[PDB]
RNA sequence: AUGUGUGCU
């Protein structure tokens, strides 16, 4: 995996949308989709504020 | 809102908006002080621009709580430079600066409900 | 400094005496009635869960050890206490949104 | 958010309308070439290492953007269904 | 403190400022010198602390120290999943493996 | 690597700034020095201590003109001016007008070589027999001074007015998230400025950065 | 060959190698298409131990129809990463987010910055 | 009103920096930017792979030593290895002993430019019949470098180090006052430093300078 | 592929 192929990649997303799922789903927000960030660690970063919604801590 | 420091009246006297101010300098009474109808805060530092008074507050000369008085969209106003700022948040996000200042209230402190 | 005797985490002293050989695979040990006996000392046994397992040792040779006292440390030991984690110093704050 | 999203809702009768639209738009606009844009010239969409999102990076971008100009027209029946697939392909590589 | 007393520092500006916040606040007592507001502070298990990424103190003592913390036994390579397209099932197309 | 520096500016006031790609961490050790360089370091002008003809107290109110003291007294922080030359020190504006007219930045009159950058704010509207005699203190000053810090007795009975030299009215910036291909974890500076018309925000930052240099450059001789 | 450079043994693969997702651990086939043993797609690491139970067993149970089990530890060393979980004795779970750098730390007047974070919001 | 600097180095691995005076607050927007990069920045010097005599893998022991292999290696980061020249990139240490010995960072075989600032250092405690023999690559980088990132291979079974690049160690400042008795408000800087030797804080402290300097210097040509 | 059990949510 070198530059070229990441900076790809970054260019085959731009506009596309994930779905994200929660762990007992319940209610109808309990998916959100959101646009990818190509970030470094290894876990999922979400939003603060859809936390609430799919109840996540 | 601090102790009174001394006396706690300007709910009418004419003399205590040039008096009573001088007594804060002295060591009177503080500066956020329910000194009736107003506070020294509020006679002494009177910011022109809405924004001047933000910068002010980098200065460390008065906090993002007391209570002074500021002009917004061109009417005198009793606020924290706080206040203020949070309006002017909720401003620039919309853009739209009329709506801005008349969706939020600025007369109490913001929660859960609010 | 009972949790790792009574789990059998670490390995004591039997019998008062002096050090003979701290090894990283061995402790012998100078029991005054001429007897050493020999200690292993399990560097990297897999634990049922995942973890691992070692000992370390914790005298240097020559050096006067009591009945009951530690030779080594348990996986979860440091100087014969339980050592589950860390001493860090934390901050208890607000910080940006982290 | 997204382009203007509130004059698209508004835009039509369902929100769902809106989604049958972005999409069959984007697809014609993938598989007969990606030339039968209606605002290709100055007002385009367009990306971040070169410019190059004029080609082909995203479909549906270009669809929300598309029906932001009354360039385009939805509606139940239109065109006679074999008609439009046969033409759509003629008149573009 | 008094290592710093000694070594030719003292109360640092910084420090000055988040006291006299601290007065407002209610924690140290309006009267005494800097260095023994600072030690009530230091008896609260409060202390002034910098931003760091600024040098802007934190207006405001906070309480800091060192507590015992574990790692547990979870992780996260342990639990990793990432797969477009792989292996199936003879038995059920349904992907895994 | 190197970084390149965006400008997207829009007239004389406000103007945003990107800066990247940065090293971590290297976004806000950029950032935030100049933000407090620019809000206190700027040379510029500000309205000291004004005296007018029939007004004694901070607090008072004139007849004949609409607006009660204070309020004129913000707008006379409310305007900016520039010298020209580096000798202008401190220079007093005079001002004269009565009637049914209204006072603007403008109806000062021009003492040498002071340039008035804005003309139209509107100092008081006066009524019937509405007379208005007052005179205004220029020093160039740097930031921002409470009035019950100096307060310049220009005459017998002037007014203190807070100076308001700082020519930005305010500066925010902040480091978001850039990727180099390999890592993401690469700062991103994004700086914008607010000034009042005296000076453009590039000029402001460029003030800025060689404000720093010149103090990066006391750390030569040792002693 | 280049995957067979760490194939020691005739058959087992060395110790104290290398191991990655996708890497040969154990080479073996059946009807000749190659049903080896790779490295799935999470982690190898650094082999440790290779225990191997021939048919010329010194008395052991070996499952029905298998003649001889390959056996292999795979250790490795992993640092706290953003997302371990952390938590204490009085009860406060916990995910790692951020790692801020040294530098942009909350630290004490003196040059001491501090370890970890703790929201008062959780008390 | 020109700034004083002022030097008390005690030593080669303690440093004080004094500046007087700055005008309001500069004191804090010079304080923090140099302290951001004396701990982010900065050339380090430190162990990057380690080969044993007999040692394969990291997870290992030794006939002869109280230490196994991490517990060693640990020791070994916190080690000094100041060198002379730009040159030396890639400077391979090597040390062998046996018998009843706590083995001193002080027994590596000395080389040509290279002077180990730390000597007694605790490597391992030998055995009766204890032998280690070793080869300790030092290389030259910069900042926090994982050893799961680069794994130089030295030899065949030599295992990769941390790499910790980051000279200096501790850095502190703080903000007094007095001096020129007209303007009160004025600021006063004091830095220190605290570096492992490798670099004396006034080295440092002026590579950092220069990374300022240089970083300041990005803001010229827009776009 | 089902059951038992534990762990986390
Ligand atoms: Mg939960």
């Amino acid at each position: 995996i070198k530059d070229e192929v990441w900076d790809a990649l970054e260019e085959v997303i731009h506009g596309k949308v994930v779905l994200l799922n929660r762990a007992p789903t319940l209610h109808r927000l309990g998916i959100q989709a959101f646009q990818p960030v190509l970030v470094e660690g290894q876990s999922i970063q979400l939003h603060p504020l859809v936390c609430e919604a799919f109840n996540a801590d | 809102k601090e102790k009174k420091g001394a006396g706690l009246e300007f709910a009418t006297p004419e003399e205590a908006l040039a008096a009573h101010e001088r007594g804060e300098v002295a060591l009177n009474a503080p500066i956020k002080v329910a000194g009736r109808e107003t506070s020294v805060g509020r006679l002494k530092y009177v910011f022109a621009n809405p924004d001047e008074a933000l910068l002010a507050v980098a200065h460390g000369i008065v906090d993002l709580q007391d209570v002074v008085t500021v002009r917004y969209m061109g009417k005198r106003l009793e606020t924290s430079p706080g206040r203020i700022l949070f309006a002017r948040i909720v401003a620039e996000a919309v853009e739209d600066e009329k709506v801005a200042w008349e969706l939020i209230q600025l007369d109490v402190p913001q929660e859960k409900n609010s | 400094e009972r949790v790792v005797r009574d789990s059998l985490a670490a390995l004591y002293a039997e019998e008062d005496g002096e050090v003979a050989k701290v090894d990283g695979n061995r402790i012998v040990v100078r029991y005054e009635d001429g007897r050493l006996v020999e200690y292993p000392l399990r560097r990297f046994y897999r634990s049922n869960q995942g973890t691992a397992l070692d000992q370390r040792p914790r005298v240097v040779v020559g050096q006067r050890v009591r009945k009951g006292d530690l030779l080594a440390d348990g996986p979860a030991s440091e100087n014969g206490f339980l050592a589950l984690g860390q001493n860090v110093l934390v901050a208890i704050m607000p910080f940006d949104g982290y | 958010a997204e382009p203007g999203i509130d004059k698209l809702f508004g835009m039509v009768d369902s929100k769902y309308r809106l989604t049958v639209v972005v999409a069959k738009r984007a697809q014609q606009l993938l598989r007969h070439g990606f030339k039968n844009t209606v605002l290709e010239p100055e007002e385009r969409p367009k990306m971040q290492t070169l410019e190059g999102l004029f080609d082909d990076p995203n479909a549906v971008t270009w669809a929300m953007k598309e029906l932001l100009t009354g360039r385009l027209v939805f509606g139940e029946n239109l065109v006679p269904e074999d008609r439009l697939q046969k033409e759509m392909e003629r008149l573009y590589p | 403190f008094g290592k710093r007393k000694g070594e030719g520092f003292g109360v640092d500006k910084r420090e000055v400022e988040v006291l006299r916040r601290a007065e407002k606040l209610g924690l140290v007592t309006p009267g005494k010198t800097p260095e023994e507001q600072l030690k009530e502070l230091f008896l609260q298990g409060k202390v002034v602390l910098y931003d760091g990424r600024t040098g802007e103190p934190i207006e405001g003592p906070i309480v800091v120290g060192q507590m015992f913390i574990m790692k547990l036994y979870h992780m996260v390579e342990d639990k990793m999943h990432a797969r477009s397209t792989g292996p199936y099932s003879l038995i059920t197309q349904q992907p895994l493996g | 690597k190197a970084p390149v520096f965006t400008v997207r500016t829009q007239g004389r006031e406000y103007g945003e700034f990107v800066l990247e790609p940065l090293e971590r961490g290297f976004g806000v050790t950029l950032g935030n020095p100049l933000r407090r360089i620019l809000l206190s370091s700027i040379p510029g002008t500000a309205v000291t201590s004004v005296y007018i003809e029939d007004v004694l107290h901070e607090f008072s109110t004139i007849p004949g003109v609409k607006e009660d003291v204070v309020e004129i007294i913000l707008n006379l922080k409310e305007l900016v001016v520039r010298f020209l030359n580096p000798s202008l020190q401190t220079v007093t504006l005079l001002l004269k007008a009565e009637g049914p007219k209204e006072v603007k930045a403008r109806d000062f009159l021009p003492v040498a070589d002071v340039e008035i950058m804005n003309p139209d704010l509107h100092i008081a509207t006066l009524e019937e027999g509405g007379r208005l005699n007052m005179e205004v203190r220029v020093d160039r000053g740097v930031g921002y001074v409470p009035a019950e810090k100096h307060g310049i007795k220009d005459r017998i009975n002037a007014i203190p007015v807070d100076a308001v030299f700082s020519p930005v009215r305010r500066v925010a910036f902040q480091v978001e998230d850039t990727r180099l291909g390999q890592r993401t974890d690469l700062d991103k500076l994004t700086l914008r400025i607010w000034t009042d018309g005296s000076v453009t925000p590039l000029e402001a930052l460029n003030q800025a950065v060689e404000i720093l240099r010149e103090h990066l450059t006391y750390f030569s001789n040792p002693q | 060959e280049a995957a067979l450079r760490d194939l020691d043994e005739e058959g087992v693969v060395r110790i104290g190698a290398e191991v990655k997702p996708g890497d040969i651990l154990v080479g073996r086939t059946s009807f000749v298409k190659d049903t080896s043993l790779r490295v799935p797609p999470g982690e190898g690491g650094i082999v440790v131990r290779t225990v191997r139970l021939r048919r010329g067993d010194p008395g052991v149970e070996l499952k029905p129809g298998v003649r001889e089990v390959v056996r292999v530890y795979v250790a490795q060393k992993r640092k706290l990463q953003v997302g371990d979980k952390l938590a204490n004795r009085h009860g406060n779970k916990g995910v790692v987010a951020k790692i801020l750098p040294v530098e942009d730390m909350p630290h004490l007047p003196d040059g001491t910055p501090v370890d970890v974070i703790l929201n008062p919001l959780g008390v």
